[PDB]
RNA sequence: CACCAUGUUCAA
RNA sequence: AUCCACUGCAGCGAAGGCGUUCUGCAAGUGCACGUCCGUCGAUCAAGAAUGAGAGUUCGGGGAGCAAAGAUGAUCAGACACCGUCGUAGUCCGGCCACUGUAAACGAUGCCGGCCAGGCCUUGGCAGAGCAAGAAUCCUAGACUCUGUCAGGGCCAACGAGAAAUCCACAGCCUGUGGGUUCAGGGGGGAGUACUGUCGCAAGGCUGAAACUUAAAGGAAUUGACGGAAUGGCACCA
RNA sequence: UCUGGUGCCAGCAGCUGCGGUAAUUCCAGCUCCGAGGGCGUAUACUAACAUUGCUGCUGUUAAAACACUUGUAGUCUGCCUAC
């Protein structure tokens, strides 16, 4: 019941995007969640994203916009040196170009790509392409 | 049985539409018409072709047999159906008793404009 | 797609439906290509055109429709009541 | 009839007053309170819309409200206003 | 190989279902599975209804008693008995006379 | 129309409209076809506003008079009323249209005598040439369709609010029609009422 | 209601987004008095909210004075020994015993009071967890309805 | 389904490890009984002495009498 | 000696469509054989192989009628490839109706990088998998000098596609060729069908060729 | 038929039998023990 | 709704 | 002994299961709500409580039906179907009797999220209506419409599937990870033997191996067949 | 789809199968194929095998959801607290 608000999110956003919906209410909000968000829009897969206020753990309205073909989370947050980030890379996405796997560093919740050239691994989180 | 074949139905009905303005009701001269119109390599054949011919055209004489396209007739009735009345009906039935429009359909050209237009019978349901 | 050098090695780049944005393949023989003409201040139609691709995903889910409308509105050609 | 896609950030007024209170945009109460009077007093009591038990007079301890399964049935006569 | 939607029984949301007992044959069957008709007859049927009218009193045609039986069948003594009979895979779906 | 206000209807259009009972829709609804109704009648009848029956109107005019070559257009209805109308408007655009039965695989079976390889299809009635939208998702063409408010507009692209059922309401939706593409491209004028009248687009028994 | 059953419903209040309406110009001290007099009375705080919220005009007390219905009865020194959850789940068992006892043979008494037993004993955990019970709290079935 | 979540690696091994013993490859490989029961005691050759010769009749669909010997 | 039928067949036989990215663009159907014929020419263009011709019975009264499905792969080694699967009552007729049905079935397939993107493209732009019955087919796109490593039947549609290099993973009845066939052949469909950030920029559409030989095509009736 | 092939005799028989077996079984080893 | 059991081995 | 008809794409119960009327006793779900608590929850080896029918135990009861048995037919046989009887049993009570299995099935574990459309139905709550006996008054738990929460279904897109089919899931799965429990690893031997544990017993739970074998199996197709149905037909009927 | 012998016999054959008087499969002759100073056989283990599945299986009908609730160990657990 009620296990990674931000798995469920994911699966939302996911479900929405295959279905060919334009924008996307998510239940409720979570820092994680917003950070897995601006990193998906940051690259362009998601577009603007808006809280609204419930006082009762926020929900989101993201507008999707195409780009996305699946949103996913990995649990558990398995561990990752800078050496599996490839092995990572090569299960997951569908390509080495683009795709990202997201992270949870010491220096905040990262991409992929920002974490390797930044010198820094971390706990899995999903991934988006 | 004496149910007839494709090869003389398919025969009839062209030598209906073809020569309509030629046959008549009577077996035994649709019988000397159709020998010299058409090339049927076999009396019985053509018998069994004018007999159905003539089946057809008793058929045409009582009524309306669906199935034949007898031009001469056909395009009458097209032009007839494309003849053109002075006034249209909706034109004299607006003209006559307006239109009668329900209160919800008021209420739908309140919403948009058109509300206050002529010829409106403020009918309700 | 190129190749480091700018060189396009990616031979027909295809088109995307307009109202989802999905590439519309070389099979979907559902999909569709229009052109809503565009009509000068007195009524009449220059050979101008706005054109619209629709996938055959959309025209199953039947949003086609739908989607149309939101284009049309985003043009200017549909309006709204008001 | 709108030809406009609701977003669900500016949701329609008709479509959103027949939402649950819980499946709302923003979960929000499905109440009111009521100023209520009987004319066998004067005294202004503030009652509850969906009222649990029953209600009576500050003084008089004539029931205003009687509580039912859903909202308060208000007795004879008792004037009342609901309250922003 | 499920050749039913409802297996064979109109049972939804229950668990036990009373068994009632086949009119003739005289098999427990659920009363949902059973094959059930209400039928009215009459008493007497027009082979008859003419010489007994013209006898009778206070009876005539539109007038005689009537038959309430509710025959209740197991799917064996129906289908025999044929007051049902097979159907396409397709026309398994009609559910109404 | 939205700059558009030559386009926009005219008072006499809205009358000659709510005469041939086009605003009225049948006591069934899609929840597709749910935003072109205004309201309901008490007793069921859903009408539909001709405001967005003239929007979608003026946009299926839009889209056949930026179809040049107007042959390669095929006006489909299966049902009696209406095939005197689509008969009508291809005399009066130069499209084309089919007979009542719509023969199975014109727009796929290439070796097919009434082949039928068409640039775009209007079509009367949805529910009533299912076939047509169906050979329409084999073959590309988009689907222009007069949608009643009870109609699966799954394969259709531009769908029109109508009535489908009425034989005065087809006549009056294709003389709409076919009256705004003749005003486009510059054949008809706009002040000046154009001479045929509807009468001749109305269903007429043969006797 | 989904715990111990089949059920699904989600049929629960929902409080508004203001957290006082402008209305009220009733205070702490007054509502608080108000909560301890009805609070001497016996009445339960799940009981004191609905007489409060009912004619009062007073939903939640918390607004009013931040401090929750058992919080001014904790400061007051009315709170009960046991929580009131336990309480009426406590009473429960006690009547479903006392009605099996000679019931002897109801089977679906015995599965309710199964189930009951269960929950009393769930929560039982969390309260001595919470130090809101004594460490040696422990519900025995021969000495619960010696507590009511 | 599976146990994930990341404490549950005893729970994932153990449940392989009794669920092993299904594959009749790796049970007969470590079920102590095949070096005691089979007659080569985990053994490609043995030698023997030959007691008596054997015509077994070949199973259907064939009809020949295959010469053994019992050793 | 072929008398066009369709719209598509009377443009490609008098040259106003160039090559086959014309009516790939647009998703047009084929109908005709003779288009991809006049696209890639019959011997050197065009390479056909025929996988397998297997024999299907409808058993009858008195008998049991058999009939081959031939399966025939038809490419040239620069990105398409088509599959075609026609069964007929003798071998010669299956084989050359498959050699048609798979020459109207040609597609167009993808082709991207693994990593640098130094000279062409060389694999598949994304992991892609492909469905027909129980085979699963996936394709992994490889490095520079990984080699084709599928069995057979994928080795040869990646051959025919133009791809140098190609990881697989199989997961069905591989040994039915038919459904093990069509499963790569949907694989290497679904390589152009994903969207990737190259193809995330505007359409820029353009006249479909009946709008831009609507004078044309407006003669020969 | 309601079912596929028993490739024995009817299964609720052989259970029976297997029944009837166990406890002469059971008689058989109750003499010695 | 009397009763109506059976068909050696491989091959096709 | 049992509660016909009403009795159903009805309701309730964790499941097994539950149907005459009045009545005692405790209980549950759902709904309504600015009531309280404040994470107290999900799933669960061990453990525990219910668990059809058969079966056993002690004491009654015995209409009807009915294993065994008797018995008349049928049959080549017929301690089989069919017929007439008939015992245990089915009914009641019991230290809170024991047992603890079923095609105990939806052959579909539980909790959570999202999942196009149309239709029927159960219980509330909300808002309306031309909407109801005696009368004509007057209100009324009836009826109609709409919304919503909870429940029970039906048919219809995408998707899934080996397919049948699923559809508030059997979807969201090689584009594979929300959480958790149980079980399976070709067919037999075999749910057997031995051992352990529970039981008065019957037996339950637990549970192999030697050996044997290339298929067993699932869905679907075409034909053949049917002491299956419907409809045509033949003096080789 | 060679030639002679055999004639469900002798035998081959990991599996499918071959052999019943016209054997592409036995026994041979000729010819040819494969690895080659090597080749075959048996046994064990690995890969094949996503047929032990953490990655990564399956459980409506193929093998497999405990009769059903409860429930301990175990596993998993809602939102929030620095420009
Ligand atoms: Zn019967």
């Amino acid at each position: 019941v009620r296990q990674s608000t931000l798995a469920d999110c994911l699966k939302c956003i996911s479900n929405a995007e295959k279905r060919g919906k334009r924008q996307v209410l998510v239940r409720p909000c979570s820092k994680t969640i917003l950070r897995f968000l601006r990193v998906m829009q940051k690259h362009g897969y998601i577009g603007d994203f808006e809280v609204v206020d419930n006082h009762r753990g926020n929900k989101i309205v993201i507008e999707l916009n195409g780009r996305l073909n699946k949103c996913g989370v990995i649990s558990p947050r398995y561990d990752i040196s800078l050496p599996q980030m490839e092995k990572w890379i090569t299960s997951l996405l569908p390509s080495r170009q683009f795709g990202f796997i997201v992270l949870t560093t010491s220096h905040g919740i990262m991409d992929h790509e920002e974490a390797r050239k930044k010198h820094t691994g971390g706990k899995i989180l999903g991934f988006f392409y | 049985g004496r149910v007839r074949t494709k090869t003389v139905k398919r025969a009839s009905k062209v030598i209906i539409e073809k020569y309509f303005q030629k046959l008549t009701q009577d077996f035994q001269t649709n019988k000397k018409v159709i020998c010299e119109i058409a090339i049927v390599p076999s009396t019985r054949l053509r018998n069994k072709i004018a007999g159905f011919t003539t089946k057809l055209m008793k058929r045409i004489a009582r009524g309306p047999v669906r199935g034949i396209s007898l031009k001469l007739q056909e395009e009458e009735r097209e032009k007839r159906m494309d003849f053109a009345p002075e006034v249209s009906q909706v034109d004299q039935q607006i003209m006559d008793q307006g239109v009668e429009v329900d209160e919800d359909t008021l209420a739908m050209l309140a919403a948009m404009d058109m509300a206050n237009i002529s010829h409106l019978k403020k009918v309700q349901v | 797609m190129l190749n480091d050098e700018g060189i396009n090695v990616d031979a027909y780049i295809p088109r995307k439906c307009s109202a989802t944005n999905q590439l519309i393949t070389a099979k979907d023989h559902a999909s569709v290509q229009f052109n809503v003409g565009l009509i000068d201040e007195n009524g009449a139609y220059i050979g101008e055109y706005k054109t619209i691709a629709f996938a055959g995903f959309l025209r199953r889910g039947a949003a086609s429709d739908q989607a149309l409308n939101r284009l049309m509105l985003a043009a200017n050609i549909l309006k709204e009541k008001g | 009839s709108t030809f406009k896609d609701s977003n669900l950030l500016f949701p329609p007024e008709a479509s959103e007053k027949r939402k649950h209170k819980l499946k709302r945009l923003v979960q929000g109460q499905n109440s009111f309170f009521m100023d209520v009077k009987c004319p066998s007093c004067w005294a202004i009591t503030i009652v509850f819309s969906h009222v649990a038990k029953v209600v009576v007079c500050s003084s008089c301890n004539t029931v205003l409200a009687q509580p039912t399964g859903g909202k308060a049935k208000l007795t004879e006569g008792c004037s009342f206003r609901k309250k922003p | 190989t499920v050749k039913r939607r409802n297996h064979g029984r109109n049972k939804k949301n229950r668990g036990h279902v009373c068994g009632i007992r086949c009119s003739n044959c005289g098999r427990m069957t659920p009363k949902d599975k059973a094959v059930k008709r209400f039928i009215v007859r009459n008493m007497v049927e027009t082979a008859a209804v003419r010489d007994i009218a013209d006898a009778s009193v206070y009876y005539t045609g539109y007038n005689l008693p009537k038959l309430y039986l509710k025959m209740q069948y197991c799917i064996s003594c129906a289908i025999h008995g044929r007051i049902v009979r097979v159907r396409s895979v397709e026309n398994r779906k009609i559910r109404s006379p | 129309s939205k700059g558009r206000p030559i386009l926009d209807p005219t008072e006499d259009d809205i009358r000659k409209l709510l005469a041939c009972k086009v605003h009225l829709g049948t006591k069934n609804l899609v929840k597709q076809m749910e935003r072109y109704v205004y309201a309901r009648r008490k007793d069921g009848i859903h009408v539909l506003d001709l405001h967005m029956t003239w929007q979608k109107l003026v946009l299926a005019a839009r889209v056949l008079v930026a179809i040049e070559n107007p042959a390669d257009v095929c006006a489909i209805s299966a049902r009696p009323y209406g095939q005197r109308a689509i008969l009508k408007f291809s005399q009066y655009t130069g499209a084309q249209y089919v007979a009542s039965r719509f023969t199975p695989g014109a727009l796929t079976n290439q070796i097919q005598d009434t082949f039928m390889q068409p640039r775009i299809l209007l079509i009367t009635d949805p529910r009533t040439d299912h076939q047509a939208i169906t050979e329409s998702a084999y073959g590309n063409v988009p689907v222009i369709a007069f949608c009643d408010t009870d109609s699966p507009l799954v394969y259709v692209d531009l769908a029109i609010p109508c009535n489908n059922r009425g034989q005065k309401a087809i006549g009056m939706l294709y003389w709409m029609l076919t009256r705004e593409i003749l005003r486009m491209r510059g054949t008809c004028p706009r002040a000046v009422p154009w001479e045929i009248k509807v009468d001749l687009f109305f269903y007429r028994d043969p006797e | 209601g989904r715990m111990h059953s089949k059920g699904k419903g989600i049929s629960n209040s929902c409080l508004p987004y203001r957290r006082a309406p402008s209305w009220l110009k009733t205070s702490s001290r007054e509502v608080v008095d108000q909560i301890c007099k009805l609070a001497k009375k016996g009445v339960p705080p799940a009981q004191i909210g609905i007489q409060l919220r009912d004619s009062h005009g007073i939903g939640s007390v918390k607004s009013i004075t931040g401090r929750k219905i058992l919080r001014v009865l904790k400061h007051n020194g009315l709170a009960p020994e046991i929580p009131e959850d336990l309480y009426h789940m406590i009473k429960k068992a006690v009547n479903v015993r006392k009605h099996l006892e000679k019931s002897r043979k109801d089977k679906d008494a015995k599965f309710r009071l199964v189930l009951v037993e269960s929950r009393i004993h769930r929560l039982a955990r969390y309260y001595k967890q919470t130090k809101q019970l004594p460490a040696t709290w422990k519900y025995e079935s021969s000495t619960a309805s010696a507590l009511v | 389904g599976k146990p994930h979540g990341i404490r549950t690696a005893r729970k994932l091994r153990s449940h392989r490890r009794e669920q092993r013993w299904a594959d009749k490859d790796y049970n007969k490989r470590n079920l102590g009984t095949t070096l005691k029961c089979s007659p080569f005691g985990g053994t490609s050759h043995v030698k023997g002495i030959v007691l008596e010769k054997v015509g077994v009749e070949a199973k259907q669909p064939n009809s020949a009498i295959r010469k053994c010997v019992r050793v | 000696e072929w008398i066009p039928v369709t719209k598509l067949g009377r443009l490609v036989k008098e040259a106003k469509l160039r090559k086959l990215e014309e009516i790939y663009l647009f998703s047009l159907p084929v109908k005709e054989y003779q288009i991809v014929d006049e696209f890639l020419p019959s011997p050197g263009k065009l390479k056909d192989e025929v996988m397998k011709i297997s024999p299907v019975q409808k058993q009858t009264k008195a008998g049991q009628r058999t009939r081959f499905k031939a399966y025939v792969v038809v490419g040239d080694c620069d990105g398409h490839v088509g599959l075609g699967v026609r069964c007929s009552k003798e071998v010669a007729t299956a084989i050359r109706a498959s050699i048609q049905a798979a020459k109207v079935a040609v597609i167009p397939v993808r082709r991207g990088y693994w990593g640098n993107k130094i000279g062409l493209p060389h694999t598949v732009p994304c992991k892609v998998t492909g469905k027909c019955g129980s085979c699963r087919v996936r394709l992994v796109p490889a490095p520079r000098g990984a080699g084709i490593v599928a069995a057979g039947v994928p080795k040869k549609l990646l051959q025919f596609a133009g791809v140098e290099d190609c990881f697989t993973q199989s997961i069905g009845q591989t040994r039915t060729l038919g459904n093990f066939v069509k499963a790569t052949f949907a694989a290497l469909s679904k390589t152009y069908g994903f969207l990737t950030p190259d193809l995330w920029p505007e359409t820029h559409f353009v006249k479909d060729p009946y709008q831009e030989h609507t004078d044309f095509l407006s003669q020969g009736l | 038929g309601s079912i596929s092939r028993p490739r024995g005799m009817r299964r609720k028989w052989r259970k029976k039998r297997m029944k009837r077996l166990q406890r002469r079984r059971r008689k058989m080893r109750q003499r010695s023990k």
